[PDB]
């Protein structure tokens, strides 16, 4: 178990830790958080009490180095940092639990919410959709466009999620016109999955950080981008068994998950009304549609 | 976006533009089985593609056989209206092929978008307009092309026949949709209206009778008191 250390809390804020969250008092004496499970990927968000414009955080994974907060008061934002010394962070991480003014990460010994939202999220592809090499940790905000969203303004700040384009010749061989584009097995199958992903996983993993960009930073980019790869599944005579039931278990927990009063902004009605009633793939979401039609029968 | 009463004179500009109309693509007569259930025989159609500043029709003909096991065939005739009219543009020289594809239904428009990823720049638009060019199979010599054939082809007609000489093309366009608007209406007095007359013939390039202007005046305003009719005879008025 792992720490992220904070220098100070100079300005009151909400700190987020995966799905956790907790208020910090202006000068409260705060000095980070504690026993963060190894063997994940993890964030660290904020949203600042006089401005909760611009949610932002951090991905990062323990194993890639020692990471610690401190405020920056030129930028005004708490900035993630790596400490190469590793002697000299070990000797202040060990201070600070003893005066116990650290949280402790919350994991419940019967909740695998954390990794049935991360199970393929891999930091290493988080760093190439989110490119600032210089670090191990990747900054995602509110604000972030992704590559497509600037293709219809700066590249360095952008998410480049792999773009999906229905109708792109990409997306369309000629001479099936009609068919490529009702059945998307094809774009899905040889474009995506073979060409682009190489494997499900990692197709999955992007899937998954889309999500949790959306959710937790309201990201609409990440929003349209976790929207389109659930709709080319949806959209696609031929899945592979193994594809469908992960699938189901994916959006199961990212429905299960998602705040309620956030619900009418996060999920498309469009996408998930076509996904669970009229697609190909109509029948092979069990979970998912139990839970949307108990939890969201609004949108439906 | 998409096309009314607002950009109207838009039509007849310069930019090279085509009007798709696939009402006729996919025709049918339904007909009771010797077991007492219904089936459906398919009959010719046609792709509507019309230049409203020229009046050049590409009128492609659809022969029954391009439906012969297939299914899902209403869906399918959108379809294939697309690709034949990527076709066509595909067919001209850069310099006549159109600036712009408007399409009269809007279940058009991804078929046609789909087709023509290659033409980026080719607008694909919809329009508020409930233009008659279903009527167009009400046009004896059109209707009897596409009866006739018996493979796919294309015919290019002018549906303005020599108007162009002597009025403009919005005005030629306004005849052409009151014409068609009152054969949708009531095809019989349509058509009674526009050939009680022997004495005025219908040349043998041509579609429409050879009126004088005063002639053309005179069949203008009873294609509008049919109008009128009928939408009282309908509706009680
Ligand atoms: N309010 C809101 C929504 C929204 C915001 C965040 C996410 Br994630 C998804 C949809 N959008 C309003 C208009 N464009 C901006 C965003």
């Amino acid at each position: 178990m792992n720490t992220v250390p904070f220098t100070s809390a100079p300005i009151e804020v909400t700190i987020g830790i995966d799905q956790y969250s907790f208020n910090v008092k202006e000068n409260q004496p705060f000095h980070g958080i504690k026993d963060i499970p190894i063997g994940h990927v993890h964030v660290i968000h904020f949203q600042h009490a006089d401005n909760s414009s611009m949610r932002y955080g951090y991905w990062f994974d323990c194993r890639m180095g020692n990471f610690y907060i401190q405020y920056d008061p030129k930028d005004g934002l708490y900035k993630m940092m790596e400490e190469r010394d590793g002697a000299k962070f070990e000797n202040i991480v060990h201070n600070f639990k003893e005066r116990q003014m650290m949280v402790s990460y919350p994991k419940i010994d019967e909740d695998d919410t954390w990794y049935n939202l991360t199970e393929f999220v891999q930091m290493d592809k988080i760093r190439k959709i989110v490119r600032k090499d210089e670090n191990q940790f990747s900054y995602v905000d509110s604000s972030m466009t992704t590559v497509q969203e600037n293709e219809l303004s700066d590249p360095a700040h952008s998410l480049n999620y792999t773009v999906i384009n229905f109708k792109s010749r990409e997306a369309i061989r000629p001479g099936h016109e009609m068919e490529d584009f009702l059945d998307k097995s094809y774009y899905l199958n040889t474009v995506m999955l073979q060409g682009i992903f190489k494997n499900s996983s990692n197709y999955f993993g992007e899937l998954q950080f889309a999500f949790l960009n959306a959710m937790f930073f309201g990201n609409y980019g990440s929003s349209l981008q976790w929207h389109a790869m659930i709709e080319l599944i949806c959209s696609s005579a031929t899945v592979p068994k193994h594809m469908l039931d992960k699938l189901d278990e994916i959006l199961y927990y990212q429905i299960k998950t998602l705040p309620e009063q956030y619900s009418d902004i996060l999920l498309n009605e469009r996408v998930w009304n076509i996904c669970l009633y009229s697609s190909f793939q109509k029948n092979s979401l069990h979970n998912t549609e139990k839970i949307m039609e108990n939890k969201y029968p609004e949108l439906l | 976006g998409a096309m009314n009463s607002s950009n109207y004179a838009e039509l007849f500009n310069n930019d090279i533009k085509l009007f798709v109309d696939d009402t006729n693509v996919y025709r049918v007569t339904v007909h009771k089985t010797f077991e007492g259930n219904v089936a459906t025989k398919a009959i010719n159609g046609c792709i509507f593609t019309l230049n409203p500043k020229t009046g050049h029709l590409f009128l492609k003909i659809i022969h029954t056989s391009v439906w012969a096991g297939q299914k899902r065939l209403s869906q399918l005739a959108k379809w294939k209206t697309a690709e034949e009219v990527s076709a066509l543009v595909r067919s001209l020289p850069k310099e006549e092929q159109p600036k712009q594809i408007i399409v009269t239904r809007k279940a058009m428009l991804d078929p046609l978008e789909v087709h023509m990823l290659d033409f980026p720049n080719i607008a694909i638009r919809p329009t508020e307009l409930r233009l008659p060019f279903s009527a167009a199979m009400s046009i004896d010599k059109l209707s009897d092309v596409v009866m006739k054939a018996t493979e796919p082809q294309m015919v290019l007609f002018n549906i303005y026949d020599d108007w162009l000489d002597r009025i403009s093309s919005y005005t030629a366009f306004s005849r052409l949709t009151l014409l068609l608007r009152a054969l949708k209406t009531n095809e019989e007095s349509a058509k009674m209206i526009l050939l009680s007359d022997p004495t005025i013939t219908i040349k043998s390039y041509h579609l429409w009778p050879s009126f004088t202007d005063e002639q053309w005046i005179t069949i203008e305003s009873q294609m509008r008191d049919l109008i009128l009719t009928e939408y009282g005879r309908k509706y009680n008025v």
